[PDB]
DNA sequence: ATCGATCGATCGAT
DNA sequence: ATCGATCGATCGATTTTTTTTTTTTT
């Protein structure tokens, strides 16, 4: 009616607009024919259902409505205003433009476009003996729509859609805006198939019922409302035809802010998002992007009358999505610097933590655990690590735990962490409540999501019990047991372990005797193969030598020189696994040696006796990884022979671990 | 509509033609608003206006408007609006009016509050809290009729609408439009505002002796919201919203929650500032002499013997240290923590009053404590519309601020886990139901302790004596330890200033320092690396014969005293001499 | 806000 | 014409809800 609800002239008018959209629709230059034919007809080839458009294009033949005219009023002025108007009415003028056939549809192919031609063929023949209602543009699309803003390039033409924004930067008046912001992925619930029409299915009198759900609920239709069934006593029954209504896939993402865009005070804004369609599945939590998409409230449900006023509270949509962050052939020879550099021993042991001065013995163990390997299997079977556990010993922190933020950073599989820090129960699949979509899942993490791969620790002192007991099993390896509630399961761990812990307070003293010093606990050090001790005393020239380093930088950012080159990871990771995949054999003339030794280990290990410098026994459990050593040393040569001086050095690193405790 | 509102609309003509200065200012915003607009291809409407010219135009439409605003108000909203057509009408939306004041009657702080204050608008101030966060609110709705087209157009009015009470029309949302033609729904041509609503406390300062404070309401919309974070001091005005039902609403006790709706709420420091030329000058005339220092340092200390090397410390802790963050890598901590340690009547938490007062951010805390401190400990469940809402402490609260720490020996360990994530990573971490984030708290911060035990803080080991073992202490970038040995040659220095006490200027430095704070940053010169690195190194080389615990870290603090100094010279360089300044103190640090 | 039951009338049957 | 059942307009009732300060045990 007139007064209430007023209906309201605006400037802007798409009736021509919509004939300038089908102008450019199809129709096209610079990109034989224009790219929106061949490619429309690509969806109509049907190995495409995703529609990727941009604001780039839309501008030169909006350009091509200008200059070059005739002159006419501009779309993009009008879209990022609303656009919402455009994802169906620009949209809608794709049936009136697409190809017939456009090929032959077979079998499959896939289900559904052999039964929606079966819809349409029941459709069809309804009409067909009947001498009228069709299925509506909206019931049969199976092509998602997608738009890509412009940033850009265009904007300084000159021409702002897609400048990148925090939550804090929206504004309420960008409701319903096609819009871009920059943030950090969260949440991201799983997706799920939506129906935008349930079918409902008469049986008696049949034909099909098509009734729209909009938002989270809708209210179902009963009875019969077919027109056969209509004025006849009897009405059919129906109910929801899961095969023949049309489903759309559901995902949703909480977006974090970058924190350099928060003010000083506040908190950070997460922001609901909604993914659809082919643009599912395009991101995990905690990543950052710059989103594009149109933002949109969802009211209400209700409450109602609770709010009032509405406050809309509304949420975003996803447009599009730009991601920040995202053989053995020829990259052998990205191997082949260094290959024919040589010193891979070496040069890669100083590539190791360039940022931090000194300690390249510690950094050249470092590279071992780093590749590790290569276990074994016995067959029994029973298998054996196969991965290097290593420990650092001293205080005050020596920026120790600095050590740990470049090894893992690299280490595919990387995990740092800390006694508190990540509990047993972080590193245990543990059941908790998940907010939202519900409900109790279990998520795992730390030595669960460490596995296969090297865990960097700290505080290991203060992990108490509850981590040391799991990681006394994560020393059995390959393993994590959980008896709790109704969870019986063992679940494999394969992660590499190093943890660098503090000696007793407050700091080491020289006059206590090892093991005294350590808080650990000895049955907890024995599964260790390694520890460096961390011990610090001044040495003038040292201290100079390394406060110029401390001097150098802040100086500059780049740290190496006179002199030296450290590989970068990518190129150096490459060589990693490329390594691993040798598996050194052992030859047997080191073989014997190594025993040897052992019994000499056994002996002079033995022969130290009561406490002091210690540590005995010298069980084959440091054997049995120092034979693993120089097979995880043979892998930096690859050639699978195990040299005797690749043996004997690691049994070089065995006695430097210790022995500095004269210093 | 009555002549009334047309003749309070006709009596707001001569105003503000004069006072006429509004009258560009909104012109001033005209062009603003169409200087954007040349660039693109953000002044918020609501103008500033002291309410003072009404005393020499309406005495009556004066107090009026602090009588019945409701009525005044809606004439003098047009007109601004009005004439802001008028104003610039060629090229082809509230317009609201704060006003300062001109006050008060109607001058109340919250704790005193109506009956007759009400539906009045009123000037009220004090803390923010607990600031309810903003979500987004629509007023009108636009819609297409297919296939018959044209354009579908609703409004909306809520409760808190506007000013004065109006008949509420909750319309559920426009849809089928006769003739019954399906509604899309369309957006960015309707219009929109983000809510916010905030409630504010009585200041304790001003607090009664032996009660507990009020906090109070208000709502908070367009670019109302948002100009203030949470627990800020702000002086609040604008009518008082009684709107609500006293149970009659429905047939069947307490009864009318109610707030102050708009207007300006001037932000309040008791920062901001202003500083204009003859002040900022005597900041150039007082930073050409090296002389200035010590006399910062001897204002520190108004009722305070001495420790002026432990004053020293304080004001290049205000400086801030420079951050400088690692290009893709992590920022080395650019602020200076310390603790105040020592023998009992130290005046130490004195001290902190004094660091209380003239920092300006931030707070500070006595012992326990938590939970959490600057944990935001998951403000939950819901609050609200279900909606999980964390609200940060205290020590998030204080981000880019000063950290008092009263009785942190006694402080439970179990935060203490976090101030090691608080003070060497420098940062906010946070999972626990829940949000998972973490969050940036890089405040300035400094603490207090005993001796472990009794008056041997002297005799007994400085170790043992820490009483908060280990790495607590290579966090904090200086410890003084204060004795509490006497004098009579000292206690004659300590009666007549603690006698004059019962019966250069600070403001000033506070301005001094905090235009010192942003301009400028001495970045760093190798010069004073020179005889630092000899320095540092030969204090390794020595202290470990003394003391300890020495590390890199403090020598890492070393480019943070000499960066405060550099600032305290206002020089646009590093300089060697300053590292003699920060070693001093450091060699006071150890003795 | 919608769904639910009461209850009112009316048009057919006997 | 008495009686009924039948449909509809009448009437009115139902729509959120668990975390941070604790405390007896060695
Ligand atoms: N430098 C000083 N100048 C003036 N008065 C001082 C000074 N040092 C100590 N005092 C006196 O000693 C008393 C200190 O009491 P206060 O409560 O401030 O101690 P505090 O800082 O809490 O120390 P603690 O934490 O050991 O109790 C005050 O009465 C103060 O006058």
């Amino acid at each position: 009616m007139s007064a209430a609800l007023p209906s309201i002239q605006l400037p802007v008018d798409y009736n021509n607009l919509f004939n300038e959209i089908t102008d450019f629709l199809v129709t096209f230059k610079q990109d034989k024919g224009p790219k929106y034919m061949a490619m429309l007809q690509k969806v109509a080839n049907r190995e495409l259902n995703s529609v990727i458009i941009d604001l780039d294009d839309i501008l030169q033949y909006q350009n091509e409505k200008f200059l070059q005219g005739t002159q006419a009023d501009d779309l993009v002025s009008a879209i990022q205003q609303n656009a919402n108007h455009f994802t169906e009415l620009f949209c809608r003028a794709i049936d009136n433009n697409m190809p017939l056939p456009t090929k032959e549809i077979d079998y499959k192919d896939d289900v559904l476009d052999v039964i929606l031609n079966q819809r349409r063929l029941r459709n069809e023949r309804m009409l067909s003996d009947r001498t009228t209602e069709l299925f509506p543009p909206n019931l049969t699309r199976r092509y998602f729509l997608y738009f890509k803003p412009l940033s850009q390039n265009c904007a300084r033409r000159y021409r702002i859609s897609s400048k990148p924004l925090s939550v804090r930067q929206i504004k309420g008046d960008f409701l319903g805006q096609l819009i871009t912001v920059r943030g950090i992925i969260t949440r991201v619930s799983d997706v799920k198939p939506a129906v935008e029409v349930i079918a409902y299915t008469c049986d008696q009198c049949g034909y099909e019922v098509f009734q729209e759900v909009n938002s989270r609920t809708f209210t179902p239709l009963s009875e019969c409302t077919s027109e056969e069934c209509s004025q006849n006593q009897t009405k059919g029954q129906l109910f929801m035809s899961t095969r023949a209504s049309k489903f759309s896939a559901f995902q949703e993402c909480k977006i974090q802010e970058l924190s350099q865009q928060v003010p000083v005070g506040h908190i950070p804004r997460s922001l609901n998002i909604h993914v659809n369609g082919t643009l599912v599945r395009s991101l995990s939590p905690g990543d950052i992007v710059d989103v594009t998409g149109i933002f949109l409230p969802a009211p209400y449900t209700g409450f109602k009358a609770l709010k009032a006023g509405l406050l809309t509270e509304t949420y975003l949509e996803a447009q599009f999505v730009r991601q920040h962050k995202k053989l053995t052939s020829d990259v052998e020879e990205r191997v082949m610097e260094l290959i024919t550099s040589g010193d891979v021993y070496n040069r890669l042991a100083k590539s190791i933590a360039p940022e931090i001065y000194g300690n390249l013995d510690v950094k050249k163990a470092l590279l071992l655990l780093l590749v590790g390997g290569v276990d074994k299997r016995v067959g029994d079977g029973m298998k054996i690590r196969g991965d290097i556990n290593v420990c650092l010993m001293g205080d005050p922190g020596v920026a120790k735990s600095q050590l740990l933020k470049a090894i893992c950073k690299i280490s595919p599989r990387g995990v740092y962490t800390t006694g508190k820090g990540s509990s047993g129960v972080g590193l245990t699949a543990a059941v908790m409540k998940d907010p939202v979509t519900d409900e109790m899942i279990l998520e795992g993490g730390a030595l669960v999501l460490a596995d296969n791969g090297i865990c960097c620790i700290d505080e290991f002192d203060k992990m108490d019990e509850s981590d040391r007991t799991a990681i006394h099993e994560v020393m059995e390896q390959q393993t994590i047991s959980i008896s709790k509630a109704g969870i019986n399961t063992t679940l494999n761990a394969r992660t590499s372990i190093l943890a660098a812990a503090n000696p007793l307070y407050g700091r080491y003293n020289p006059r206590l005797s090892p093991l005294d010093n350590i808080n650990l606990p000895a049955a907890l050090l024995s599964r260790f193969d390694i520890l460096f001790l961390m011990l610090d005393i001044p040495s003038r020239d040292d201290d100079e030598k390394l406060a110029e380093h401390v001097t150098y930088v802040h100086m500059h950012n780049k740290q190496p020189d006179l002199d030296f080159t450290p590989v970068e990871p990518s190129k150096m990771r490459e060589y990693i696994a490329y390594a691993k995949t040798k598996r050194p054999v052992m030859s047997e003339a080191v073989n014997d040696y190594v025993v040897q030794a052992y019994i000499r280990l056994r002996q002079d290990s033995k022969r130290e006796m009561d406490s002091k410098f210690s540590f005995g026994q010298a069980t084959p459990r440091t054997l049995l990884g120092i034979i693993r050593l120089s097979q995880a040393l043979a892998k930096l040569r690859l050639a699978d022979m195990v040299d005797i001086d690749d043996v004997e050095e690691a049994l070089r690193l065995v006695r430097v671990s210790k022995e500095s405790l004269y210093q | 509509p009555d002549a009334v509102f047309g003749d309070r609309v006709r009596r707001f003509q001569e105003f503000l033609d004069t006072f006429t200065s509004y009258r560009d200012s909104v012109r001033s915003i005209q062009v603003y608003n169409s200087n954007n607009a040349a660039n693109y291809n953000i002044l918020p409407h609501r103008i500033i206006i002291s309410l003072d010219d009404l005393r020499e135009f309406d005495r009556s439409f004066w107090s009026g408007i602090l009588v019945e605003p409701a009525y005044f108000i809606p004439p003098a909203e047009k007109a601004l609006t009005d004439l802001a057509d008028s104003m610039d009408d060629v090229p082809h939306h509230p317009w609201k009016l704060s006003f300062k004041g001109s006050f008060g009657a109607h001058a109340l702080s919250p704790r005193t509050l109506t009956a007759q204050h009400l539906n009045k608008l009123v000037s009220v101030e004090g803390i923010v809290t607990k600031t309810s966060l903003v979500r987004p609110k629509l007023i009108r709705s636009v819609h297409y009729a297919a296939k018959t087209g044209r354009f579908h157009y609703r409004d909306y009015t809520d409760a808190t609408t506007t000013l004065t009470t109006r008949i509420p029309t909750p319309a559920i949302y426009p849809t089928e439009d006769t003739e019954g033609n399906k509604l899309t729904t369309e957006y960015g041509y309707s219009t929109f505002i983000d809510h916010q609503r905030i409630t504010v406390q009585e200041m304790p300062e001003m607090a009664p002796a032996g009660q507990l404070p009020r906090s109070i309401d208000v709502i908070l919309d367009d670019d109302l919201v948002d100009k203030t974070k949470p627990g800020d001091r702000v002086n609040v005005v604008g009518v008082f919203k009684s709107l609500g039902a006293g149970g009659m609403n429905q047939s069947n006790l307490i009864g009318f929650k109610t707030l102050i709706l708009g207007n300006t709420v001037y932000p309040l420091h008791a920062a901001r500032q202003m500083l204009t030329d003859f002040d900022i000058r005597n900041i150039n005339k007082l930073s050409k002499k090296k002389d200035i220092f010590d006399i910062l340092s001897q204002s520190l200390a108004p009722s305070i013997y001495g420790h002026d090397h432990i004053k020293k410390a304080i004001l290049l802790m205000l400086m801030g240290g420079v951050e400088k963050n690692l290009e893709n890598g992590s920022h080395l901590r650019g602020d200076i923590n310390i603790l105040m340690v020592g023998d009992p009547s130290t005046a130490k938490s004195q001290l902190l009053r004094f660091v209380l007062n003239t920092a300006s951010l931030a707070i500070a805390t006595t012992g326990r404590g938590s939970s959490g401190v600057g944990l935001t400990a998951a403000v939950t469940t819901d609050r609200e519309t279900g909606e999980r809402r964390l609200e940060a402490g205290a020590m998030v609260l204080a981000d880019r601020g000063v950290v008092c720490i009263d009785e942190f020996d006694k402080m439970t360990d179990v935060d203490r886990v976090a101030i090691h994530e608080v003070m060497e990573q420098q940062t906010v971490t946070i999972a626990k139901a829940g949000i998972h984030t973490t969050l940036n708290a890089r405040c300035s911060v400094i603490a207090a302790a005993n001796p472990v035990f009794g008056q041997y803080d002297v005799n007994r080991d400085p170790h043992q004596n820490i009483a908060l073992p280990d790495s607590l202490l290579s966090r904090f970038d200086l410890l003084f330890v204060v004795t509490d040995d006497i004098n009579e040659i000292r206690d004659r220095s300590i009666s007549e200033h603690v006698l004059r006490t019962h019966r250069v200027t600070i403001p000033f430095l506070r301005k001094y320092v905090q235009y010192a704070k942003e301009r400028v940053i001495p970045q760093l010169t190798q010069e004073a690396i020179n005889v630092i690195v000899k320095n540092y190194t030969d204090l390794r080389n020595d202290d470990n014969t003394k003391k300890s615990p020495i590390t890199a870290r403090t020598l890492e603090t070393l480019i943070r005293l000499a960066t405060a100094h550099a600032k305290v010279r206002l020089s646009k360089t590093v300089n060697k001499v300053d590292a003699k300044v920060a070693a001093n103190l450091l060699r006071f640090a150890l003795l």
